[PDB]
């Protein structure tokens, strides 16, 4: 997820 | 050029030395985007890109400095000299001011024409590689488009932002949903303008205003309800934007440390107050290495949740997405749970559409693979609990409730029969006992005069309350019921 800040993928 | 006192704290020979040129910077009217994330960008190369050190230039030099814990050893790091940073500072504003003419376009009282600001755009935009993945690491800085001329998707905004604080025009602002960016202009900033391509195919709507995206509901323009940053959130952007990665596993944990301090730094100075992603990224960065006397992760989303529903109408999304996910992580089942259902209850007031794949996602891995896997594995802690809790059970109908009623109205159709299994099998997943002790109300009295309960928004939820709570689960029937 490269979007700044963004949360990390809650999966895997 | 740079001004003296930009000047006088280089050069920088650690991290320290970093965040003091960030609070200087911090505390000046019109702190210098391209001056700070030129460093952001020069020590982000060394430290995740190139880790490798050359050994024939004269010029760069690397700082020994005491291994931060028992592992090793002497961490080195890039010494940032005034010369090199100052020859990319006047490479940059050299591009700039060389392919526009101010003279062309008469800024009207502190106005920056319409003209001007898609010149600005196409000046960055005609300026980059043609050849290259846009999907990875490191190419977020200036450092990168003045280095190698790659840029990603929300790095060409913030390249047209600070090229137009090199042109000194001081009006046009960097815009900022959750998954797109774009720039804002005009007295009193209600002037927009796509400068930016978004998602996997290159569809440039640049030149175009924003109106129909906001129009249509999509969460990519959040109803309206999108960031409109000042230059002091323009610098807590570039810190969110570094990225510690090193490989898909490793991480730089100079550049973990960095970011940290100086989202502390911004915090202290009120400066998050108003972004809710950054009070997030900062709690992340908290669980992994908890400085000694701040505040809790979990403070901290709250605070990222709060600033959400203060500032921009409770319309945004991540705050609870990292709520849920640290839940998630410390395996607390119903926080995790709740704060998914507020997520769901969040989106319901959207519309889907082909462009908000990020979130779609997003719903898609929690509904049939993370809530799945996380329940299997209660159901083996109870067989040697949340199972055995209807608000968890009804925190989950909530969730598919909001799904529900996200897909209404909506151009394409959210739901297929790809979720039904895994609505079935979560379902499956509680007792009937447990299923029933929850009460699916429409409201007995509205207004008010001078188990749990939950009631629904969305019409297929409340079309099938009865087969949720039954005691046989007719996987065949709910399944029907979720398509139209």
């Amino acid at each position: 997820r490269l979007f700044p800040g963004a949360p990390p993928t809650a999966k895997k | 050029g740079l001004k003296a006192a930009q000047k006088t704290l280089f050069p920088l020979r650690s991290i320290d030395d970093v965040v003091r040129l960030f609070a200087a910077e911090l505390g000046r009217e019109e702190p210098d985007l391209v001056l700070l994330s030129l460093v952001l960008g020069f020590v982000e190369h060394f430290l995740a890109v190139n880790r490798v050190i050359p050994t024939n230039v004269p010029e760069l030099t690397f700082q020994p400095s005491p291994a931060p814990d028992p592992p090793g050893g002497l961490t080195y790091f890039p010494v940032a000299d005034l010369s090199i940073i100052a020859a990319l500072y006047a490479r940059f504003t050299a591009q700039i001011r060389g392919a526009v003419d101010l003279s062309l376009y008469p800024r009207e009282g502190g106005v920056s024409s319409r003209e001007l600001v898609k010149k600005v755009s196409d000046v960055i935009w005609n300026s980059l590689s043609r050849s290259y993945f846009k999907d990875r690491a490191h190419i977020q800085s200036l450092f990168s488009f003045i280095t190698g001329t790659k840029l990603d998707s929300s790095g060409v905004a913030f390249a047209v932002v600070g090229a137009c604080q090199a042109l000194g025009l001081r009006d046009v602002h960097l815009a900022l949903s959750e998954d797109h960016a774009w720039v804002v202009f005009g007295p009193n900033g209600e002037q927009t303008a796509e400068v930016t391509w978004h998602g996997k195919g290159n569809e440039d709507r640049r030149g175009q205003t924003v109106n129909a995206g906001v129009a249509e509901r999509s969460w990519l323009y959040l109803k309206g309800s999108y960031m409109r940053c000042d230059r002091k959130m323009e610098v807590a952007f570039m810190v969110c934007a570094i990225n510690p990665s090193i490989d898909l596993h490793t991480d730089s944990l100079e550049l973990l440390q960095l970011q940290q301090k100086l989202l502390w730094l911004l915090y202290d100075l009120g400066h998050l107050e108003r972004y809710p992603m950054a009070l997030g990224n900062l709690a992340d960065l908290e669980e992994l290495e908890p400085t000694p006397g701040r505040p809790d992760p979990l403070t901290l989303y709250h605070k990222g949740i709060a600033s959400a529903k203060t500032y921009y109408r409770d319309e945004h999304i991540y705050p609870y997405m990292y709520l849920a996910g640290y839940h998630c992580r410390n395996r607390n089942v119903r926080e995790a749970l709740q704060a998914w259902a507020d997520t769901a209850t969040v989106i319901q007031d959207y519309n889907y559409c082909r462009e908000d794949e990020e979130i779609y996602k997003e719903f898609f891995e929690v509904a049939n693979d993370v809530i799945p896997n996380l329940l299997k594995e209660a159901a083996s802690l109870l067989e040697a609990s949340a199972l055995q809790d209807p608000e968890c059970f009804a925190h989950l109908l909530r969730f598919y409730d909001g799904i529900c009623k996200w897909e209404e109205g909506s151009p394409t159709p959210v739901l297929h029969v790809g979720w039904a299994t895994f609505l079935v099998q979560s379902l499956g997943r509680f007792e009937g006992q447990v299923r029933q002790k929850v009460r699916i109300v429409s409201g007995t009295v509205a207004g008010t005069a001078r188990g749990p309960v939950l009631t629904f928004q969305s019409e297929k939820m409340k079309g099938m309350k009865e087969l949720l709570v039954a005691t046989k689960i007719n996987s065949s029937a709910i399944k029907l019921q979720l398509t139209a």
